[PDB]
C-alpha cells in the first residue's frame, strides 16, 4: 500500500522560508521519482518539479528554478520541498506524486501578513420554528479565523449523512463559513447534537453542543 | 631473410584471435549475463580498432589504386563507427554515471530500483513494452541476470538510459504462476528529455 | 513553452449520455511512436485521480466509462455511461517535454430535474447579541439549477449591504446544489429593525418562497 | 612473393571487416531471421582457425608455441566435435534448419495463421511466456513475426532432442489496442 | 506400462461432507520436478471433463472444490463442500510417458435422507396383447437405496421366472433413483392368471408396499 | 467456439472396418494436435494414439499398434481414425480431444450379427385409475430394437423436466426400454402427450400419443 502524507496547513510570512514534507510508506523508497505538482487558486495546475531519490538527480520547471528545492531523506523515508522568499501568488496547494498515481494528502499554504485567530463559533438556533414537517434544519455559524482549513462535524462524526459543509468567505481580512444539517423533528429539541468545530491553526477543538431556543 | 619469423609471429597471433572470436560467436550469444562474457565484452571492443589496424596495414602496403581507395575507405568507415562509439558512449556515462555504459553493444541501459539500490544492465531489447519474469527468488528482465528478486516486492516502475533521453516505465500488468513465480510488464510514460 | 486550451469549459450531460472533453494543444506531444497525453479526474478537496497513460490506456482500478482518443494535436476523454459518481474537474498533461503543462480543467456537472430550495431562516443567536452584532443566515437546501436570486429585505425595505451568498460544490450522489445567505447586522442595526424577509426566487418556480421572520414571533 | 603476402593482407583485412559486421549486427540488432550470417561465418572460421593452428604446429618458433597451436586445434576439433554432434541429434528428430544455430537444444514451434514458425530457442522454463506488442509476437525472446494477441494459439510445442513437450495457453491479458500477455505451461510430455 | 489402482470405488458422501478420492501408481512418473496426473470427471452419456492438470493447477472455467494436490506416489482428488451436482465418476491419467493409462473408477454418489419409493402401477393394455406378448412393470420410482428387492406375486403364489431388473445413475437436481422390474409373459399365460400383484421390499419401509391389478375389471 | 462433431452410432460385422471422422471448428485446425481416447463397458478409459494434423507424426499406443491408423484431412478439418478387426471387444465409444479439455461427443460403435430391427413401441394405457393428481406418473414402454441408442424423447423435447428414462436391458439378443414422467392434471388427459423414439440405424421418427381406456 503505498501512502505519502504530507505535513500539514502552514502559515507563513511574506518573504520567510518554509519546507513541506512528504512522508511515505510501503514501497523501496530509493527508486521511484518523486514529483510535485503546484494547484493555485481555484483550479489550475502547475509543475514544480520532480527528483530521482537513488541517484539525487533533480529536474525543475523554468518558472520554479531556484524558487523551491527539492530534498531527499532516505533514512525517514522523506523528500522535502524548500519554498523561499514567498509572495502573495504563492498560496497554494501542494501535491507529491510518484508513478503519477499515488498522490500526496495536500498541503494548504497560506501567505498573508495576518495573524492566527481562534474562531468565535456562533451557534444558530430557530427559536418557535414550530415546524409541522420532520425535516427541520439545524446549522451553526463559525466566524472571525485565520487561516483555512477549519474541520467542522456533527456529533463527533456519528451523524455522517445530510451533512452540509459550505466554502469560506472573506471580508476584513477574516473568514466566515456556516454549516447546516436537515434532523427530524422528533429528534429536535429532545437529543444533543454538537457542532464540532477544529481549527488546527490554534487547535481550538471545542464541542460547542448547541442551545435549543 | 627474418621473414619467416615474422610470418610465424603473424600465424601464431592470428590463430590465438580466431580462436578468442570462434568462442564468441558461438558459446557467447546465448549466455548474455555472467558466462562467457568477459570473453565477448573483449572481442567486441577491440573489434573495431585491429579492424583499422588492418585497413592502414593494407593501405601502407598495397596492391593497386583501388585497393587503395578501398582501403582508405574500410579505415575512415571503421574510424567513424569507432568515434561514433566513443562519443554515444561518453555521453551515455556523462547522463549516468555508471560503468555500464562502457559496452559496446548497445548504448541504452535499463535501471531497475531492487532491494534499496539500482541495479544498471544493458539493454538490447529495446522496445515500448519490457518484459520481466521470476524465478521464485530469481528475476530476469530482457534476457539478463538481476539479482536475486521476489515477486511481492515487484519494482513498480523502472527506467531506460539513452544518451538523450530518460524513459520513465510503469508495471501495468502482471501475472503469477507457481509459488513464488510471475510475469510483469513495463509499458512507457512520461519520457524526460533532460 | 507548450501552451494548452480546453475547448468545453462546463459541461451538462445527463446519467447515461456522452460527455465529450477536448484539449486541444499547440505543439507536437509525441515521442517515438506513442502521444503521452495525460487524463486526470479531480473531485473537490481531492488530490487528482489519473485516468489515462498514453492517450489510450486505461489506470487498474479505473472502469472502463472514461475512454480517451485523438491523435497528434486534438485529444478527447469520451464518456458514454455517466453514472452519478461522476461531477468533478478533468485535466490533460503533455507528459512529454520538460515542463508539463497541465490543462486549462474542464468542470463536469450531471444535469438534474429542476427542485425548489427547502430555505430555512435563522434567527441570530444570543451570543452574537453580547458580542455586540447579528447575523442573519438563510441555509436554502437541494436545489437545481444554479440560477437562483436572493433578496433580503428590512420592514419591506431592500437591503444591499452586508449580504453574501456561499455556494457549496455539486453533490456526487445526487447532483444538488445548496446555498447560504447571509446578513450581517450591527447593534442598532437589529435593535431598530424587527421584520426581516428571505426572499428567494428560482426559475423553476414563479412565485418566490418567503420565509421572513420577526424578533416578537421568534 | 612480394605481391603474395599483399593479397594475403588484403583477403585478411576483407574477412576481417566481414567478421566485425556479422559479429555486431544480425544476432544484437533486432533480432530478425539473418542468423545465417553468424553461420556462415562460422562455418567458415572453423576450418580456418583449425587451419592457422595446424599450420602454427608444423612450422613453430619453440616447443610452447608448439602446445600452444596444439591445445588450440584440439579445443577447435572439441568444439566443431560437440557443434556437429549436438546439432545433428537435434535434426534427424525435427525438419527444421534451426537446429543449425550454433547453441541450440530446443526449438519452439508456434502455430498462427495456419503456419508453424520454428525459432531456435535457446532454454525454457516449465511455463514460457508470449508477449504481443503491436503487431508483432515475441516468445521466449525470439521475434515470431507478426500475430495478433486475439490469433493467438492455445497449444505450442517444445522440441528436446529426447522428448516432445506440450505447452497451453494457461494464463492470458491484454492492455493495449491489440497488445497482451501470456502464460503457457507444459501439461503433457511426448517420448520422442 | 503405469499401473493405477486408486483404492476407492464408490463413495457416499453428503452436501457439506469430505469427499476423498485416493489414486495410486505402479512408479514415478516425475519429469523435471512435475508428476504429470490428470484428473477428469465424466458424467453418464457425456465426454470426460478436464478437472486437474498437472496435480495441483485448475482448469479454466471449473470451480475450486477440486483442488486436492497429493504428491510423490501418492495422489488424491479432495471435494470439500460437496455440491448437489456432482454425481459422476473421476478418473485418474498419466500425462508423463508413452501409453498414457487412465485410472479405475470412482462413483461419487450424494447423500439424502431416505423416501420411501413412488411405486405406481403399469397395466398392459391390448395392443401388445394383440401383438402377442404381455408385459407388466412395478416402476419403483425415488428410492434410497438400491438394495430394495422386488418380487412378483401373480395370481397368488410367487414367479421368479422372466423378470428384469433395471436401476438407473443418481439424478443431477434431486439426486434419486428409479427402478424397472419387466415381466414378459405369453397370451395364454396373460389369460389364465388375473391376480397380479407387485411388491418391494425396502430397509426404509417397515412393510413391503402392495400395489395391484386385475385384469377383469381392466 | 472450439467444437468437434463425430459421426455417429455404427454397427459393424467382424472383420470390418469402421472409419470415425471427427469436424473440428472455429480454430486453425494444422496446428494443434489430435488425440483418440477409447471407452468400453462403462469404466474403462483406455488411450489409443495422437496425430499431428501438420505432419504424419503418430505415436500409437502397445495394444493398438496394427488395430488403429490414424489420418488428417486437411481440406474440411476433419480427422479421419478407421479401426482395423474389428472384433466382439471392440464395441465401444469412442472420443477426440485435442488440448484435454475441448472432447468429442463420442462415436458409439457395436460388433454385432444382427439386424438394425426397428423399435417396436407399444405405449399402453393405465387400467381404471379414476384418481388423477398433479404428479400423476405415466409411461410409455418400447420393446424389440438393436442396436443402441433410440433418442427418446416426450411431446418433441418439450417435457424437460421429471422425465425417467431407463436404460436399455438386453435379453434374448434384444433391447427393452422404458421412460415415465410425472404430469400433472390439468395436461393429462386434456393435453396432448406423445412419447416419441427415434432409432438411427433403423431411420424412423415413430411416435406414439398416450390414450386412456
Amino acid at each position: 500500500e503505498v501512502q505519502l502524507q504530507q505535513s500539514g496547513p502552514e502559515l507563513v510570512k511574506p518573504g520567510a522560508s518554509m519546507k513541506i514534507s512528504c512522508k511515505t510508506s510501503g514501497y523501496s523508497f530509493t527508486g521511484y521519482t518523486m514529483n510535485w505538482v503546484k494547484q493555485s487558486h481555484g483550479k489550475n495546475l502547475e509543475w514544480i518539479g520532480l527528483i530521482n531519490p537513488y541517484n539525487g538527480d533533480t529536474s525543475y520547471n523554468q518558472k520554479f528554478k531556484g524558487k523551491a528545492t527539492l530534498t531527499v531523506d532516505k533514512s525517514s523515508s522523506t523528500a522535502y520541498m524548500e519554498l523561499l522568499s514567498l509572495t502573495s501568488e504563492d498560496s497554494a496547494v501542494y501535491y507529491c506524486e510518484v508513478i503519477n498515481t499515488y498522490w500526496g494528502q495536500g498541503t494548504l499554504v497560506t501567505v498573508s501578513a495576518a495573524k492566527t485567530t481562534p474562531p468565535s463559533v456562533y451557534p444558530l438556533a430557530p427559536g418557535s420554528a414550530a415546524q409541522t414537517n420532520s425535516m427541520v434544519t439545524l446549522g451553526c455559524l463559525v466566524k472571525g479565523y485565520f487561516p483555512e482549513p477549519v474541520t467542522v462535524t456533527w456529533n463527533s462524526g456519528s451523524l455522517s449523512s445530510g451533512v452540509h459543509t459550505f466554502p469560506a468567505v472573506l471580508q476584513s481580512d477574516l473568514y466566515t463559513l456556516s454549516s447546516s444539517v436537515t434532523v427530524p423533528s422528533s429528534t429536535w429539541p429532545s437529543e444533543t447534537v454538537t457542532c464540532n468545530v477544529a481549527h488546527p491553526a490554534s487547535s481550538t477543538k471545542v464541542d460547542k453542543k448547541i442551545v435549543p431556543r | 631473410a627474418q621473414i619467416i619469423a615474422i610470418i610465424k609471429d603473424w600465424n601464431f597471433a592470428w590463430s590465438l584471435i580466431f580462436l578468442l572470436i570462434t568462442i564468441v560467436l558461438q558459446y557467447g550469444y546465448p549466455s548474455r549475463s555472467m558466462t562467457v562474457y568477459v570473453f565477448k565484452m573483449f572481442v567486441l571492443w577491440l573489434l573495431w580498432p585491429s579492424s583499422m589496424a588492418l585497413s592502414i596495414f593494407s593501405a601502407v602496403y598495397p596492391i593497386d589504386l583501388a585497393s587503395q581507395i578501398i582501403s582508405g575507405i574500410v579505415a575512415a568507415v571503421s574510424a567513424m563507427m569507432w568515434i561514433s562509439y566513443f562519443v554515444q558512449s561518453i555521453r551515455l556515462f556523462m547522463r549516468t554515471g555508471s560503468w555500464w555504459s562502457f559496452n559496446p553493444e548497445t548504448n541504452c541501459l535499463l535501471n531497475v530500483p531492487f532491494g534499496g539500490t539500482i541495479v544498471v544492465r544493458p539493454l538490447v531489447e529495446d522496445s515500448t513494452s519490457v518484459t520481466a519474469v521470476v524465478t521464485r527468488g530469481h528475476l530476469k528482465m530482457a534476457g539478463m541476470h538481476f539479482g536475486a528478486c521476489d515477486y511481492d516486492r515487484l519494482p513498480k516502475e523502472v527506467t531506460v538510459a539513452k544518451p538523450n533521453v530518460l524513459i520513465y516505465l510503469k508495471m501495468v500488468k502482471r501475472q503469477s504462476y507457481g509459488t513464488n513465480s510471475g510475469v510483469a510488464i513495463y509499458s512507457r510514460y512520461r519520457i524526460g528529455n533532460y | 513553452d507548450i501552451v494548452m486550451t480546453q475547448s468545453p469549459a462546463s459541461l451538462a450531460v445527463s446519467l447515461g449520455q456522452r460527455a465529450t472533453i477536448s484539449c486541444k494543444a499547440s505543439q507536437s506531444i509525441d515521442y517515438d511512436g506513442d502521444n503521452y497525453m495525460n487524463w486526470y479526474q479531480q473531485k473537490p478537496g481531492q488530490p487528482p485521480k489519473l485516468l489515462i497513460y498514453t492517450t489510450s490506456n486505461l489506470e487498474s482500478g479505473i472502469p472502463a466509462r472514461f475512454s480517451g482518443s485523438g491523435s497528434g494535436t486534438d485529444f478527447t476523454l469520451n464518456i458514454h455511461p455517466v453514472e452519478e459518481g461522476d461531477a468533478a474537474t478533468y485535466y490533460c498533461q503533455q507528459n512529454n517535454e520538460d515542463p508539463y503543462t497541465f490543462g486549462g480543467g474542464t468542470k463536469l456537472e450531471i444535469k438534474r430535474a429542476d427542485a425548489a430550495p427547502t430555505v430555512s431562516i435563522f434567527p441570530p443567536s444570543s451570543e452574537q447579541l453580547t458580542s455586540g452584532g447579528a447575523s442573519v443566515v438563510c441555509f436554502l437546501n437541494n436545489f437545481y439549477p444554479k440560477d437562483i436570486n436572493v433578496k433580503w429585505k428590512i420592514d419591506g425595505s431592500e437591503r444591499q449591504n452586508g449580504v453574501l451568498n456561499s455556494w457549496t460544490d455539486q453533490d456526487s450522489k445526487d447532483s444538488t446544489y445548496s446555498m447560504s445567505s447571509t446578513l450581517t447586522l450591527t447593534k442598532d442595526e437589529y435593535e431598530r429593525h424587527n421584520s426581516y424577509t428571505c426572499e428567494a426566487t428560482h426559475k423553476t418556480s414563479t412565485s418566490p418562497i418567503v420565509k421572513s421572520f420577526n424578533r416578537n414571533e421568534c
